[PDB]
């Protein structure tokens, strides 16, 4: 926590001579407002102005004019005079919160969330990345950083290790990093998180964003979240591990049963389980996200949960007591924390409030059964594309509730513009199979 | 489009 | 006509040295099998024998033996010993014709409907192509052979002309041309034939293609009747103008009404517009296909009809009397003329037996027009991929009637497969609007 | 503009 | 596939 | 193969 | 004529990798005097009993003259399962790759198709190989097995053994020492003959194996 004085402290100690107002779009991206540090009382007045009108994205027609406040507590200093940052929310000019800031979103899901009994939502993602080789002009290339694989120890000591400056360097700036390991694609890695809850994550998970591509930019590298650059090989998954808390205990354990798992969080399994084709357009927003939900990569394809499979949606991990956690394997690291976190706690919440009862966890005699077996058995598929996993998001009740209804129009309308941008293409695999042969 | 200038990435 | 005697006249006379047994697949593809021209009894005598398989496409599973009777009416001589071609039907072992052959699934279909009373089924297509440059290795660039416009007099006379040697050497085989043009993309061109009977109208295309083909490479060219082979240019179409006669006499024109328009004819353009859907697949068999399928080009996007307009699904030519016609657009070069024709047809009589009312033709007022009011008034969309295509055709039960189990059933599996392997592509639009910006 | 196609020479 | 040759064009 | 993205260096 | 069009001809069994291999397939016929000795006008499926006895001796010695009828290293290349090649000892009158086919011509023609052979063998061995294994079956009065169909596309190789079908060899080596163990072959080639194609193919075998091919440097040499 802190306060005006700490931060002034902080100023006048450190030399910050840059400040970065930091908020999000609907898309996700790292939107900020750069200011000198001679400003900085008006700072922390919320008298700084801009357009707005960026939340919105491409789609944006008008300005705006609307205010920062920033928030203390994310109050944080560049290693690289210094640079500071302020994640901010925005305002609008009737002293209101903007609807449609997701992080403003988030925490009114959270303070309807409150009204549960529920005081907690934790999250650790799972983000994984791909570094890129860049040419002689400063051009991303095809070709990766190292040949490693799964838990490889590939980037040895000397020489690039950008994994490790990237950890040490999170570390440096006050974050918790629990792990990192080479992932099982060539050139791709991951790096975990301890929990903490959802706002705090979703900022820890733009930051690490931030963080990654200015490293791997130092090491002469690019950096990329994209969720499948290349095909054949593993796509990029951010898989959150999610927990409820009331009051200094979790509510998905029991310590009673063998299984270790309170009827609350069968609810909330089965909640997201029955909304999982809603929430897909959200967690999955871009064209290639579909391309990394294609089955032999480990991520999933179908609606499904267990505690010992391949590529479930959501999966059990064996850790109990207070670290009881459902993951959810679906989101991908292009997708806006704060929606797809929102979205998954509605969700849960929705399955929580009508006692649904969850369907019996999958195990491995299904790899082979077809997708009609699959369905009737009651198995459901995910959404393949963008656009009927738009489709499927228009016809969802509780992806709506989530995001409410301005950021829900305006990302219907973003994703519809960006399909019938990309639907117009005529692509070299098109080329390459016609053209010839008719 | 009204927001030509916006849609700049697509075209 | 022809018989046995006139074809050996013909061999002997022309010094036939090299025998095509041609047929089809369900692709569309030209199969054919070569013989030595002493083997022209053989032929005759339906004994020649192959592995009927092939029919199937690249999902064909295990080798048959089926035999193929040649049909004596379709004998042609090619103007370039000699070489001449018969267009053969494929039987099995057991004497009946192969149910998995588009050619005789046409003709079942033409017979079902002579017990209607109807006695011909007329068509003229419009096919639209392509013609590419070929560079210095003999492959296919993406230059076009000329640069004029719509109805432009762009290949003047002299060096190249490859559209007029495409006429003359049509006329000298035998064709009957309607009349040629340039069309208005660059490189794009149009050669209508006069209307026939649906069975010699389905082998004067496949024939057209193979010419086109032969004499494009003739002249250093390449030519393709892909859909869409370039963005932002019109795709090439294959408008089929069908008429129905019932003896000496069009079944479409009405002498008394000052429109013209016989109620059958409306009967069959209603079942036409009710079932446009379910047969969208086969008419538009390729991934490609629905790139061409995008407003601004002329191309259809909705189900409508209408006698002036700029891309009506429909379009009833201003011409009458013996002459009077239906013309569907949607379909494409790429597609089977068999198949495309059995399914038109069939949903036409599906229109007529059921006395359908067909809805309003649109006009001006449509343009300003959105999905939601468009769909509010009645006009359907088409399929926009051809995955929700594939969703469509599994709907129509006039499509499968139109096309039998076996054919439908392998259509249905090839065209899944090719989706399947068209979707786990990562294309250069992704990695041109991604990579970068996540 | 509903006439894309035939001013493709423009754009 | 049980097919592999027939689908080289696709792989 | 069930576990494709694994089989990744042979293909 | 290909040397004449600008064109390089090749019967090489498997030029290229991931698509079909090239096969000379050879449909055979007994006849004893202006007759078909396959041909039974009588039975249903209409087959002679002799049909039926080389069949079984073509099965019973397929992995013995393997090597003579896919002599080359790059042959064994070709026999992978997906490419209509036979990969195990069956027939069928439908299958996609079974070892022997009967076409489902009758009369004068009715005949035996072997498809393990390559362009690349020589045709009088593997003829002379073919024809002792089917004379063998003949004169032994041996039992064909079951014809294979549909429901051996799910089988692996451990229920294909414990029904009965054989696989033939992958390897040229492995097939060399099939072929050093049959004596039908033996017989077919005659000793000068089967001795001399023995110590070819193993020194062609010898110098083959001690290459270092780009695979292993492709897949090692940065993992180990
Ligand atoms: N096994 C892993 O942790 C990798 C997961 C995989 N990259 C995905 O997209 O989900
Ligand atoms: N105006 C025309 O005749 C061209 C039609 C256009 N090529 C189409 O795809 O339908
Ligand atoms: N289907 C065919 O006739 C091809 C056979 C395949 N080329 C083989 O090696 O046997
Ligand atoms: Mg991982
Ligand atoms: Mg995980
Ligand atoms: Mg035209
Ligand atoms: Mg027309
Ligand atoms: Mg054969």
């Amino acid at each position: 926590t802190f306060t005006k004085e700490d931060i002034r402290k902080f100023a006048e100690e450190e030399n910050v001579r840059y400040l970065r107002l930091q908020f999000t779009d609907i898309l996700g991206t790292i939107k900020n407002v750069e200011v000198p540090v001679s400003q900085l009382e008006k700072v922390l007045d919320n008298e700084m102005m801009f357009d707005g009108s960026s939340i919105e994205g491409f789609v944006r027609i008008e300005e705006s004019d609307m205010y920062l406040h920033p928030d203390l507590d994310t109050w944080v200093i560049f290693p690289w005079g210094k640079v500071a940052r302020l994640i901010c929310d925005v305002y609008k000019t009737d002293g209101t919160p903007f609807e449609g800031d997701p992080r403003a979103n988030l925490k009114r899901v959270l303070k309807e969330m409150e009204d549960l009994g529920f005081t907690d939502f934790n999250l650790g993602p799972e983000p994984e990345f791909f570094l890129f080789k860049l040419d002689e002009k400063g051009e991303p290339t095809l070709e990766l950083n190292d040949d490693g694989g799964y838990f490889d120890l590939a980037p040895t000591d000397l020489g690039e290790n950008c994994r490790r400056d990237i950890v040490l360097e999170l570390e440096d700036m006050g974050f918790d990093i629990e792990a990192s390991h080479h992932e099982v694609a060539p050139g791709q890695h991951e790096i975990d998180f301890k929990y903490a809850d959802a706002v705090t994550a979703c900022d820890n998970i733009q930051t690490f964003k931030l963080v990654v591509k200015t490293i791997a930019r130092k090491h002469n590298l690019h950096a990329t979240f994209m969720p499948k650059p290349l095909f054949g090989v593993n796509g990029s998954g951010m898989h959150f591990n999610v927990s409820l808390f009331k009051g200094k205990e979790n509510a998905f354990f029991d310590p009673n049963t063998e299984m270790g798992l309170t009827e609350t969080a069968y609810q909330f399994t089965a909640g997201v389980l029955k909304n999982a084709r809603g929430f897909t357009a959200v967690c999955n927003p871009l064209v290639n996200s579909y391309k990394r939900l294609v089955p032999g990569y480990e991520a999933p394809c179908y609606i499904a949960w267990s505690g010992k499979n391949r590529s479930p949606l959501i999966r059990v991990p064996s850790s109990r007591g207070l670290s009881t956690r459902i993951e959810v394997r679906s989101v991908d690291p292009a997708a806006n924390p704060y929606m797809a976190l929102a979205a998954i706690l509605e969700a849960g919440l929705d399955g929580i409030k009508n006692k649904l009862k969850v369907p019996e966890p999958v195990n491995q005699n299904i790899y082979e059964m077809n997708r009609e077996e699959r369905e009737a058995v009651g198995i459901q598929d995910l959404p393949s594309t963008l656009y009927t996993a738009l489709k499927a998001m228009r016809e969802n009740e509780v992806i709506k509730k989530a995001l409410g209804n301005h950021i829900y129009n305006q990302f219907i309308n973003s994703k519809s513009i960006e399909w019938d941008y990309y639907r117009t293409q005529v692509s070299e695999w098109e080329r390459d199979q016609y053209m010839k042969q008719y | 489009p009204i927001n030509r200038g916006d849609l700049s990435r697509f075209i």
